[PDB]
């Protein structure tokens, strides 16, 4: 799709088996998704942006639909205030800005 | 790595 | 233009008097601007970001030039580490996302 910035770029994404909402956000180097499960081992890391820095579980190699296209890749999981997709797997599916 | 969301609230 | 994803999306633009990179965000409402001394009347504000909020300066009816297009609007400034276009400029701009 064409997707307008009139509202938060919202939408469904399919991880785990689950549904969730995620913005798509073209200011995050990496996805950071709230607090949840997901299997397989984990990795302590740190992000940061504005307010500063959280910790985060870093799984890897995660599938991950959004909309309907196919990611596989890095999914961090922490107390993010919403559920972002980043550029990591922005690219996966072909995402640009145009204009 | 940086994730720069800004809530506007 | 259209913009990858591989990078950072950063682009120059044009506020007041002076060229700056800014990195094209579609998960911010609003637009930060690193600390500079601006003239004009302005209004506190806090804005969050996952680490927290901070605290920054609203300034109002802002003209801003991004990659050549012309926009004008609120422009907040404060400490952020990155100059930050976002949405409420983005729309103005006739910036979509695209995949």
């Amino acid at each position: 799709p064409q997707i307008t910035l009139w509202k938060r770029p919202l939408v469904t994404i399919r991880i785990g088996g689950q549904l969730k909402e995620a913005l798509l956000n073209t200011g995050a180097d990496d996805t950071v998704l709230e607090e949840m499960n997901l299997p397989g081992k984990w990795k302590p890391k740190m992000i940061g942006g504005i307010g500063g820095f959280i910790k985060v579980r870093q799984y890897d190699q995660i599938p991950i639909e959004i909309c309907g296209h196919k990611a596989i890749g890095t999914v961090l999981v922490g107390p993010t205030p919403v559920n972002i997709i980043g550029r990591n797997l922005l690219t996966q599916i072909g995402c640009t800005l145009n204009f | 790595a940086e994730v720069f969301y800004v809530d506007g609230a």
